[PDB]
């Protein structure tokens, strides 16, 4: 079972819609919970006009009913200070299910 | 892209949900930002642009030749021939307006129709040509 | 696509399965969704259409270069050629009714026939041109 | 042996035929099965013109001789809730024939 | 060692050719065979124009010297009542030879 | 394909096996649907077609390029060519009779000869087109 | 490249990051070389070029279809046909000064604006066609 | 260590030139060997116009110099009966020498 | 092929290994079948032909645009351009002798020199025209 | 946990940007930090026009809070001698944070 | 190639390494072949032609599209554009010697120029034509 | 730890460069080392008109400081009478460093 140590600020962007079918992301702070991130193999990606560098984080919270503001969403994104974890999915790891796999990618433009 | 299709986009998009069919076919799902959810299965999407840059001496003009995809998860695809018959119709003659700039006419173009992704999704492209005039 | 289409294929989908022959060599097997069970496998397919916009000052019309594939499973396949006489005869020279518009004739155009997965299936497209009228 | 513990509603959309050669999905409920929900490795996937999620998720029923209902065929899903899990195939996991293996995706938008 | 549970219908296709270089197929059925069947990972498929339900299905039969019937051949199917098992290959499991490796698929239209 | 394909492929394939030459050279191994056993090696295959619609106000015709590809397992590829030599000397200038219309003429056109899975079978296309009128 | 292209690509960085607008829309985020660190997610990049080589008899010049791209990581990309818009107003008419030989036009050209990875990124391109003399 | 109970038919195939710069080939039997032949994972391949049914068939010899008859070299190919397997490298299972390793493939038309 | 090529090849094939260059630089590495052992390094290959079937009313003939492609893992590949400079003259202007029908002229076309295979191989391909008569 | 035996300088360039909206980059040393390596499975990669030589090593360092110079960023590179490491992630390998992972390629041009 | 692309190439990277600029800029990293060591960063490359055999009646000679790579491990590549520079001011208008025939002129073509693996190294491509006679 | 059983001819060519910027290659003979090879799965590999036989063949040999004759280089090869193995990478298997791993192919043509 994990041990989370883990600190990480959930961030849900309100979306303010533009005027040509698009919205607007600003990113305010949602709670803060506590998860264990776990590393997998990581190296360079081809970005746009970047070098990019990815790393798996796998990263486990509690778990919660759907409705509510403790579930993180794919559209949302983790932060520990500077760094963004996105989340790809979450998937439920106990049988009970008592926590979450999130998957982040934590891509700094190195 | 030129100077005007910034508001060209803005106006296709001001210009789709407020077409009455579609409304009624597609809904509120006309977007190029897929807003998070279920994904509601019947939707359209309307970003990929291109220019061509039809220009002079006094001034400059632009052709665009965007595109509006039509997407739906049902059995067939009369569902989305039924929404893309009432997406071209409210645009071909367009007469709108835009914030920058102006458009002379907006026509149609190509529109391949097939399946897309694991013979399940049935997206049905829309080209339509936009002469603008910056 | 443009408004014709959503009914041009619902014309040359019932023109199909009240032709006489390819009801006794295909059978009930003509579909664009393909419904559940164990895939017959001599089955055709009519949807991947594209669209050209032959147009005009007054009015608008298309001209559609829709595809209907056969698909069979047989070891060769004079099955599927068998198959797709029966289908062009019924439909070149069509003297179809539309639900939205009008079509002036439906001609016949490039039918590719190779095989397709794993050497196994045999698939036969055929192109046919429908100029439409909006 | 799985251990069935959560309750999904089993979905066969009726295919009310259109006049193109195509069919019409409404998706009424069939009746409820309890199902063990093992997540697999989930990632963003390109989609049509959306971002989506997706996750593997085979689901543990029991099952059924072919000419039943309770038995899930690949043309239903599942749904607990507002979570629509598809079905991939059934595949007849233990040699005596007790459960199945359903294989689903639940792919949010994200 | 397997354990040869379930009933299968073998089934050899006389070809009857045509006229164009080609045959004819209709799987007229050949003896009764009995073999396990372990299914794997299953999804669906892009097929020509359908979305196919695929699984692996190692089907495992007791063996025979190449010219005999009990020998299924990979021109050759499977049959579970209306559920066709094609065969891939047979590939001889056993050091001594005593059963065989068949590959399937049994892709139902899903 | 349009009508004739059909007894296209049933004529040139009758047309050969009845060659003298390519009895001793490549045998029976003359077949689309090739047959279950241990894949003799030097084979020729007759399946790809792709039509043309060379059509007229009075009736209907085709143009049909099909593909006769010839492989083999051989060393080098000087077995092929000897094999395609007697493929096309039967069928240029053919003379054919069809069970569903007439053809006109049986041409030749590109024949592309490379290697093709892993370095080891040598496949040899020819491309001949076929007029044909329904 | 020849040998003007060393002085354009440098020409038309410095023309941005001058421009009043896109200091306030994309921000100092104008490079080729991307710099380490969190990565923005509004920026322009300015490196594919080509060359054409329109010389003569005395002297020698070439024509610079260099493409200045824009991303963005917004929901919609107004954001990106925004930025953009700035891009070429800087650009079109340019009256630019060189430190090797002259340019004596900045035209426009093509612009596709799609979709690029995982639906996610939102890139849009900008052709710009540069004839200059070396 | 390896149980090596089947036989196997060696076969170098003469190669006769002819005018063109390539040879003929009628594979003649060398001697007979005797090996063990383990089964891949088999399935179908799309072929050049066939549908062949291969399977990877790790197969052990014994060992000998290279300048030996005894020495499969990936030039030749075994033979069962009328069931031809390939070989496409030898590479010396133990190490002290004593086994080889052949790779066959065995794809009949299916 | 056309009924001329598999002498085209025997011929083309006996035209080298008989030039006197080349026997120096290649050697016996003249070959379609590439013969089993260590794999030399600098042989060339003589098999991807491609026909076009230049005909008549009175007879045939063929263009074989047949590709002669030298391979060598030297660290430069100047060894492989002045092999093919062997090759080359060896073949423009043939005057060769033919089994079956004639060749009027042997002429070059395009040759594609580039590196083929993790950057270690180095082939350099040679397209030959050989206008021939059945 | 790992046994820090083999020393690496490591190395920030500063940056420097030239007219035409590029950096150029110098390669001074930063600290010298002690490190285990790893190789993973080597072996030749296409170049642009090179035959290079890479392996996937591994690298483990001691940790630090994100805003020091002990911290290997994506962007720097170790140097042994004059083997030039990459570093395509780092990302820290322990539950307590005491020890990351760089990431190298170490290309020799073969 | 023709017989004269041995010495073309030998020509041409003669003419290289002895051009003052280009030894400050690249220095003796002048090579088709790469040799072994640490791949120092910023060095062209001299391999891939083309050869087009512009011809007579009297002799021959031929066109080579010969490509010059630049490629840099820099942040930008305004460091491979100066290099570039000095290479294409170095070949065009040539007046080379050759080992073997002549060559009568030696132009500039397209000149590609991208990211290549990773959006690390950037290789910009210069293809050059060379009318030579053999 | 390895057993080095095996004499290998490390062979490094001199490099005469000729007039058109590449090089030239003789291979002539270094010293010879001893060595372990272990080979990996092998199967046909299509080359450029040829049919070549590829093993992975890990080698390997003892270490010594990189500016030695006793390392083997990419640029290098080895030989076993007339059996050429390539060098894909040289990547140092032990902690201590007593040991390297050379990487071959010995891609004979088959």
């Amino acid at each position: 079972r994990p041990r989370l140590n883990r600190l990480l600020v959930l961030e849900e962007a309100v979306r303010v819609a533009d005027g040509a079918g698009g919205h607007r992301l600003d990113w305010q702070a949602k709670g803060e919970v506590w998860a264990e991130v776990t590393a997998g193999s990581g190296s360079e990606r081809a970005g746009e006009f970047v070098t990019l560098a990815s790393v798996p984080f796998t990263i486990v919270v509690r778990a919660a009913p759907v409705g509510a503001a403790r579930r993180p969403r794919p559209e949302q994104r983790f932060r520990e200070g500077a760094r963004i974890f996105r989340i790809l999915a979450v998937a439920e790891r106990d049988r009970e299910g008592h926590y979450l796999s999130c998957f982040a990618r934590e891509e700094v433009v190195a | 892209s030129y100077a005007v299709a910034g508001a060209l986009q803005a106006a296709v998009y001001q210009q789709l949900r407020a077409d009455a069919v579609l409304a009624a076919l597609v809904g509120t799902a006309v977007y190029d930002a897929v807003p998070p959810g279920p994904l509601a299965g019947t939707y359209v999407s309307l970003g990929p642009e291109d220019v061509a840059d039809a220009s002079d001496k006094t001034g400059a003009g632009a052709v665009h030749d965007f595109v509006i995809s039509v997407i739906t998860d049902a059995a067939g695809f009369a569902t989305a021939k039924a929404a893309a018959a009432a997406v071209s119709d409210a645009l071909v003659g367009a007469d709108l307006v835009l914030s920058r700039g102006r458009l002379v006419g907006l026509w149609f173009l190509r529109a391949k129709a097939r399946r897309v992704e694991k013979a399940d999704m049935r997206r049905i492209d829309l080209v339509f040509r936009a002469r603008v005039e910056g």
